[PDB]
């Protein structure tokens, strides 16, 4: 809404290598590989399709602005993250074991590093049964 | 359901953690010798996009 635009335009221009005002899967993949990532074409297409509002397969600056302005901590995201934790809370007591949490975080999905999970758990505030109250996580990430 | 749930938690946490400039989440970019400001910016964009993808995939499975 102010000088944020110049920042977002700088950010946009990092991805749009050929300068045509449009970001393709190929260009997104170029930036990610330069960070040492190895995304598949399926992952590149999902990322574009989430931002690409007119369905032409590429990202223009207004679509980029829309995604950079999207709310990440609103009530809808809060409830979705809470239901994601609830998948691992079979009994529905509001608690996950620290051991189950570390295994899920390190071995499934994106696979966080041990140091990353260490940082998660340190902020978790475990109880005296090795259980994590994940509602605290949800609130902590959406505050 | 389970992979989609794990990935939403992990991408959400990676977005949150990238707000703290000294988080251990920054040490994973081992291809880069020195993390510069413009790297931090592009990484934040990518992470925001990965979170939105994970949110959509979980909404489908939930
Ligand atoms: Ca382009
Ligand atoms: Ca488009």
């Amino acid at each position: 809404t102010e000088e944020q635009i110049a920042e977002f335009k700088e950010a946009f221009s990092l991805f749009d290598k050929d300068g045509d005002g449009t970001i393709t899967t190929k260009e997104l993949g170029t930036v990610m590989r330069s960070l040492g990532q190895n995304p598949t074409e399926a992952e590149l297409q999902d990322m574009i399709n989430e931002v690409d509002a007119d369905g032409n397969g590429t990202i223009d600056f207004p679509e980029f602005l829309t995604m950079m302005a999207r709310k990440m901590k609103d009530t809808d995201s809060e409830e979705e993250i809470r239901e994601a934790f609830r998948v691992f809370d079979k009994d529905g007591n509001g608690y996950i074991s620290a051991a189950e949490l570390r295994h899920v975080m390190t071995n499934l999905g994106e696979k966080l590093t041990d140091e990353e999970v260490d940082e998660m758990i340190r902020e978790a505030d475990i109880d005296g049964h090795g259980q994590v109250n994940y509602e605290e996580f949800v609130q902590m990430m959406t505050a | 359901q389970i992979p989609a749930a794990a990935s939403l938690i992990q991408t959400a946490w990676r977005c949150y953690a990238a707000e703290n400039p000294d988080s251990s989440t920054w040490k994973i970019y081992i291809r880069i010798s020195q993390l510069r400001e413009h790297h931090r910016a592009t990484i934040k964009v990518i992470r925001r996009m990965q979170y939105f993808v994970a949110k959509k995939k979980f909404q489908q499975a939930r």
